[PDB]
C-alpha cells in the first residue's frame, strides 16, 4: 500500500498521520524531525590571509649613482636618494660628502601562516537537503536519513520511504559568502584582481599554495633620516587582518529562521520553512484485516479536567466495551486538538485515560479508535504561565475558534428585525397594488 | 517582547536560550458575564475584535435600514389617506395608530 501525506517543515515537533485501508484496522504513525540539512554549492571564488614585506638591505653607493631595474614581482617598487651621508657605530660609513647615492626597493608576498589561517570566499548558489526522521512503527521508534529532495528513496523494514522536495526553495545562505575558520559571512567580496587597500580582499590568492598573487598596497618609499643608514617604508596597512577586528554578527544570528550553520562542510540547519512531502509505501504484513482486531462498544467519554497549553494538559476518561483483547490505534480527526498517543491495548469492559493537548477555549471533538467514534465536550481554562521554554506547534488555531457559551450570545444576537421590515414592504406594496399593477 | 512564532537569546559563549509564548491570562473567562472580549484580545490581540466591530456597525446597519422601513410604511400607509375627502378612519388610525393618531 502506498500512503502520501505533507507535513510542516518544523524539528522536534511529533505529527500523527492516520492511514487507513479497507478490510484491514487503520493504522496511525508518529514521524518527527530530527534535523534537516541544507548543503550549499561550493565554488571555490578566491582566498585571502595577510602579506609579508620583503625589503633586503639597501644599496648604498658613493660619488656613483645607482639605477632602478623593473622587477616582474607584486607591487614591487625602487626609489633612489642622493645627498644621504649614513653614520655607522665606528663612524661614517663613506667618505663622500653628497656625492653618495641610496638606491632601496621592496616587494610583498603571501606569508607562510595563509597556509594555516585566511579567509576564503566561495559563490555558492544553490543547494541541496538532507534530513533526518524518527517513525514510530510497528511500536518501536525507527530512524531515518535521506536527501529531502523528493528523488532518494530509502528502504527500511521492508518499507519504502521517499521525502521531499522541499516546498520552499528559500536559503539563508546568498550567491557569494565567506568563510573564516569556522564563521560564515553573507558579504560581497570585491572582484579578484581589484582588490581596495584597507578593505576584504587587499590581497588575492587563486589558492592558499599557489606562487602567483595579485596585491594593491601603495609601497611608497621615503627619503631615509639623515645621518642614519636604513630603509623607510609606507607599507600599506593590511586590510585583511582589520576585516577580522570588524566582522560584525555571524550569518547563525543573521539568519532568518535561524538555521544552525556548521563548516567542514558549510551547511544550513534546522530551519522552520515550509513543508514536506512524504510518500511511504507499506507492506501489508504491518496491515492486520479488520477482523483480527477486537471489536468495541459502549463508548462513553469524560474530562475530569482540562487546559489548553503548549503541553498535553488535557485530560480525558473514556469507558469502553471490547470482544478481546488486543491493540487497537486512537487518533483525532480534528486537526484543531492533538494527541500523543498512538495506539492502546483494550481488554473489554473497562475504561482508558488519554492525554491530549488543544487550543479551544471550549473543546468539543470526536475521536476515533477501532474504526469508531465518540464524542467529547469540555471546558478548558487558560494556564498561569505566558511563555515556554521548548517548542511545540501541534495546538494551532485558526481565525475560527469556538465562542463556547458566548457562542449561543451570538446565535442570539444574530436575530434581526429584517424579516418584519420585509413583511411591512410587501404589506404596503400589495394594499397599494389596487393601485400599482405591474411598475 | 517575545512575538507569537519565538524569540532566542545569545548571552555569552553558553547555548541560547528559546522563549516562545504561551497563551496570555486566565482574565478572560466563559461564564453568565460576557467576559469574551478579554478572551478575544489576550489571543490574537486586536484581531477577532476589530471583527465585532465591524459586525457592530453591520448590525447598527440593520437596524438603521429597519427604521427606515418603519418610516416607509408610515408614508406608504398616511398616503392612502392623502387627506381624502372623507376623511375618516374609524377602524385603522383609531386602532393600527401608523402615524399622528393624535388626529382619528
Ligand atoms: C589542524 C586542524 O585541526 N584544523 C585545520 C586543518 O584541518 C586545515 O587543514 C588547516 C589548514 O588547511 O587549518 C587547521
Ligand atoms: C520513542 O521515543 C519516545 C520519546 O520520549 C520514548 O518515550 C519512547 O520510549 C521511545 N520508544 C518507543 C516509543 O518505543
Amino acid at each position: 500500500y502506498e500512503h502520501v501525506t505533507v507535513i510542516p517543515n518544523t524539528v522536534g515537533v511529533p505529527y500523527k498521520t492516520l492511514v487507513n485501508r479497507p478490510g484491514y484496522s487503520p493504522m496511525v504513525l508518529e514521524m518527527e524531525l530530527q534535523s534537516v540539512t541544507l548543503e550549499p554549492t561550493l565554488s571555490l571564488d578566491y582566498i585571502t590571509c595577510e602579506y609579508k614585506t620583503v625589503i633586503p638591505s639597501p644599496y648604498v653607493k658613493c660619488c656613483g649613482t645607482a639605477e632602478c631595474k623593473d622587477k616582474s614581482l607584486p607591487d614591487y617598487s625602487c626609489k633612489v636618494f642622493t645627498g644621504v651621508y649614513p653614520f655607522m657605530w665606528g663612524g661614517a660609513y663613506c667618505f663622500c660628502d653628497a656625492e653618495n647615492t641610496q638606491l632601496s626597493e621592496a616587494h610583498v608576498e603571501k606569508s607562510e601562516s595563509c597556509k594555516t589561517e585566511f579567509a576564503s570566499a566561495y559563490r555558492a548558489h544553490t543547494a541541496s537537503a538532507s534530513a533526518k526522521l524518527r517513525v514510530l512503527y510497528q511500536g518501536n521508534n525507527i530512524t531515518v536519513a535521506a536527501y529531502a529532495n523528493g528523488d532518494h528513496a530509502v528502504t527500511v523494514k521492508d518499507a519504502k520511504f521517499v521525502v521531499g522536495p522541499m516546498s520552499s526553495a528559500w536559503t539563508p545562505f546568498d550567491n557569494k559568502i565567506v568563510v573564516y575558520k569556522g564563521d560564515v559571512y553573507n558579504m560581497d567580496y570585491p572582484p579578484f584582481g581589484a582588490g581596495r587597500p584597507g578593505q576584504f580582499g587587499d590581497i588575492q590568492s587563486r589558492t592558499p599554495e599557489s606562487k602567483d598573487v595579485y596585491a594593491n598596497t601603495q609601497l611608497v618609499l621615503q627619503r631615509p633620516a639623515a645621518g642614519t643608514v636604513h630603509v623607510p617604508y609606507s607599507q600599506a596597512p593590511s586590510g585583511f587582518k582589520y576585516w577580522l577586528k570588524e566582522r560584525g554578527a555571524s550569518l547563525q544570528h543573521t539568519a532568518p529562521f535561524g538555521c544552525q550553520i556548521a563548516t567542514n562542510p558549510v551547511r544550513a540547519v534546522n530551519c522552520a520553512v515550509g513543508n514536506i512531502p512524504i510518500s511511504i509505501d507499506i507492506p501489508d504484513a504491518a496491515f492486520t484485516r479488520v477482523v483480527d482486531a477486537p471489536s468495541v462498544t459502549d463508548m462513553s467519554c469524560e474530562v475530569p479536567a482540562c487546559t489548553h497549553s503548549s503541553d498535553f494538559g488535557g485530560v480525558a476518561i473514556i469507558k469502553y466495551t471490547a470482544s478481546k483483547k488486543g491493540k487497537c490505534a486512537v487518533h483525532s480527526m480534528t486537526n484543531a486538538v492533538t494527541i500523543r498517543e498512538a495506539d492502546v491495548e483494550v481488554e473489554g469492559n473497562s475504561q482508558l485515560q488519554i492525554s491530549f493537548s488543544t487550543a479551544l477555549a471550549s473543546a468539543e471533538f470526536r475521536v476515533q479508535v477501532c474504526s469508531t467514534q465518540v464524542h467529547c465536550a469540555a471546558a478548558c481554562h487558560p494556564p498561569k504561565d505566558h511563555i515556554v521554554n521548548y517548542p511545540a506547534s501541534h495546538t494551532t488555531l485558526g481565525v475560527q475558534d469556538i465562542s463556547t457559551t458566548a457562542m449561543s450570545w451570538v446565535q442570539k444576537i444574530t436575530g434581526g428585525v429584517g424579516l418584519i421590515v420585509a413583511v411591512a414592504a410587501l404589506i404596503l406594496i400589495v394594499v397599494l397594488c389596487v393601485s400599482f399593477s405591474r411598475h | 517582547t517575545v512575538p507569537t512564532e519565538g524569540l532566542e537569546v545569545t548571552w555569552g559563549n553558553n547555548e541560547p536560550y528559546k522563549y516562545w509564548p504561551q497563551m496570555s491570562t486566565n482574565g478572560t473567562a466563559h461564564g453568565h458575564p460576557h467576559e469574551i472580549i478579554l478572551y478575544y484580545y489576550e489571543l490574537y490581540p486586536t484581531m477577532t475584535v476589530v471583527i465585532v466591530s465591524v459586525a457592530s456597525f453591520v448590525l447598527l446597519s440593520m437596524v438603521g435600514t429597519a427604521v427606515g422601513m418603519c418610516v416607509c410604511a408610515r408614508r406608504r400607509c398616511i398616503t392612502p389617506y392623502e387627506l381624502t375627502p372623507g376623511a375618516t378612519v374609524p377602524f385603522l388610525l383609531s386602532l393600527l395608530c401608523c402615524v399622528r393618531t393624535t388626529k382619528a
